[PDB]
């Protein structure tokens, strides 16, 4: 399904700056700014890269089967994921080296922007619809964290999924998580039982329905509240997420594809929700796909590049 | 609004403090002497000054325990912004870490008596009206038999949830929390304000005692949202699968129960646990 040539070119064009370094240490570089992840500078070679350091505390023979399981990474490239160039050790410090993008996240741009328009929101749609399937179709790995924070974007307008879970120990290395207020996590997840690639599917749907509207959409604003837009535990949102009807679009100021496109996505019933093959075939994407729309160009006006 | 170490009865010349003994997430744990001791020094800026002065008579009521199944407290000294909470030094290691040893057989005659210790130390600390309010593994010491209870009461004063919207959880800590608790996290609740009490406590004993035979925590498997939700809820494991007798599987259907009443009190507790094989 998936084939082009600028696409392929770019890749390789990575593939060169790929080999530019072959090790990598904590000297090697130079903070640029804090985005923990930080903008890095290296010096063995030109490359301006993104340096994410979790800080953990295990001996070392977890560590080396930790850098095994992220050597993988080297192993997946996609025009929809994020490249990878290494992962080493140091002081406390696991580094994770990737591709920066001038962008930042979904999160952070729907942050400065006001809303995020339905016509963006396909192209989105179609990368994250393709690089999931690449996942499954060449890797058998599911993402298991889709979320705004982690689809970046950059100034050439290409749009990356990354932090998805590859690393087995280093998710159960890791001492302590942090869990907020907004929740992304499909009901199937939440209960404990099976799930598979149609969580992340749940996770799209959500996420798109908040950069649509402008506001997480659990629990769903009152009537006053959309008018001006056009105190819960965390337990309570949980068990809204598993018990209430699922969020949806308003139904005035968005294509009835773009509302059953999200629909099929929030179905509670996983196997009734849609798929990654269904979702490549809903009128939705085939009529985005079909756009002219400068991406590059809304981004960097609404940010400022 | 300060606590000298001569109000103590261990009358107190010297202190020592040595090697730093573990990380942890509230205050530092060295190594002292005085006999050996063992000294957690925390730091408090000032703010919330008449929190300090309950934490003082808290602290005072500590003063008046003494139990073989139960740490020995024998000094605090604050001079703020820094304290110091000097309890006597446990030999041996952590239960937390002794039933993680493969190299080390736990039957269940040996789960039975060390569940029992606990409970008589539990016991106590609720006779004097005093709960633990983090009862877990990593407080629990037993060195070849020697069963002792520590840090109770801490969670109080501790501070250890603190980004911006998003409450920190610790691996082992939500399958401790009895579903009163769970249903009431958010990422501004603090410990100070949580609904702890005995039951609670019991609860945590009863994660303790699936933890004994599985020899990991519940919930291994699963993310911290999904133990919420399922804990909240009031969905428990059980221990067949690992061919458990219904006696000791019982202990759990108990101990976890999802409304407070129907868990027992640790003297009624201990009764149970008597009547094992
Ligand atoms: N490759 C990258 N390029 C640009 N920004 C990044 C990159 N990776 C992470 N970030 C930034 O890191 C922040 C996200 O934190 P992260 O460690 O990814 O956890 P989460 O995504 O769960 O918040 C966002 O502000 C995002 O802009
Ligand atoms: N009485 C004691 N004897 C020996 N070690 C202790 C004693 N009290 C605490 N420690 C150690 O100090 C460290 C800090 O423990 P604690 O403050 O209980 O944090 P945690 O409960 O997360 O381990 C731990 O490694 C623990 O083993
Ligand atoms: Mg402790």
């Amino acid at each position: 399904l998936e084939l082009d040539e600028q696409q392929r070119k770019r890749l390789e064009a990575f593939l060169t700056q790929k080999q530019k370094v072959g090790e990598l240490k904590d000297d090697d570089f130079e903070k640029i700014s804090e985005l923990v992840v930080f903008k890095v500078s290296h010096k063995p070679s030109g490359l301006v890269m993104a340096r994410k350091l979790i800080h953990l505390e295990i001996k070392p023979a977890i560590r080396n089967q930790i850098i095994r399981e992220l050597q993988v990474l080297h192993e997946c490239n996609s025009p929809y994921i994020v490249g990878f160039y290494g992962a080493f050790y140091s002081d406390g410090e696991i580094s994770i080296c990737m591709e920066h993008m001038d962008g930042g996240s979904l999160d952070q741009v729907l942050k400065k922007a006001g809303r995020i328009p339905e016509q963006i929101l396909g192209k989105v749609s179609i990368a994250v619809i393709k690089g999931l399937t690449y996942l499954r179709e060449k890797h058998k790995i599911m993402h298991r964290d889709v979320k705004p924070s982690n689809i970046l974007v950059n100034s050439r307008g290409e749009i990356k999924l990354c932090d998805f879970g590859v690393s087995g120990q280093l998710i159960d290395s890791m001492a302590n998580s942090f869990v907020g207020t907004r929740s992304y996590m499909s009901p199937e997840r939440l209960q404990g039982t099976h799930y598979s690639v149609q969580s992340d599917i749940w996770s799209m749907g959500l996420s798109l329905v908040e950069m649509a509207v402008g506001r997480y959409p659990i629990p769903p604003p009152d009537a006053k509240e959309l008018e001006l837009m056009f105190p819960m535990a965390i337990f309570e949102l949980l068990d809204y997420i598993v018990n209430e009807p699922p969020p949806k679009l308003p139904s005035a100021v968005f294509s009835l594809e773009f509302q059953d496109f999200v629909n099929k996505c929030l179905i509670k019933n996983p196997a009734e929700r849609a798929d990654l093959k269904q979702l490549m075939v809903h009128a939705f994407i085939k009529r985005s796909d079909a756009e002219e729309v400068d991406f590059a160009g809304w981004l960097c006006s609404t940010i400022g590049l | 609004t300060s606590i000298f170490l001569q109000e103590w009865d261990i009358p107190f010349e010297q202190l020592e403090i040595g090697e730093l003994i573990g990380k942890g997430r509230f205050g530092q744990v060295y190594h002292g002497r005085w006999g050996e001791v063992a000294i957690r020094l925390i730091d408090i800026e000032r703010d919330n000054e008449d929190q300090l002065k309950a934490f003082k008579r808290e602290v005072m009521a500590y003063r008046q325990t003494r139990h073989e199944n139960v740490v020995l407290f024998m000094g605090a000294c604050m001079s703020p912004p820094h304290l110091a909470i000097i309890t006597s030094l446990c030999k041996g290691r952590t239960l937390y870490s002794v039933v993680r040893d493969a190299k080390i057989v736990l039957d269940v005659n040996k789960t039975r008596q060390i569940a029992q210790e606990i409970v008589k130390g539990m016991g106590y600390l609720h006779a004097k009206g005093i709960l633990h309010k983090d009862l877990k593994s990593k407080n629990v010491f037993y060195d070849n038999g020697k069963v002792v209870i520590t840090d109770f009461g801490l969670f109080s004063i501790s501070g250890v949830l603190q980004r911006e919207d998003k409450l920190r959880i610790q691996n082992g800590w939500l399958c401790h929390l009895a579903p009163e608790i769970i249903r009431q996290l958010s990422p501004d609740t603090e410990e100070d304000k949580l609904p702890f009490s005995k039951h609670s406590d019991v609860f945590a004993l009863g994660t303790i005692w699936y933890e004994l035979h599985a020899r990991e925590w519940p919930f291994k498997t699963q993310p911290a949202e999904a133990i919420i939700w399922q804990m909240g809820t009031g969905m428990k494991p059980n221990l067949s699968q690992i061919g458990m007798g219904k006696e000791i599987s019982d202990i759990l259907l108990f101990c976890w129960a999802f409304e407070q009443e129907e868990r027992p009190t640790f003297t009624k507790l201990m009764d149970m646990l008597e009547k094992l094989p």
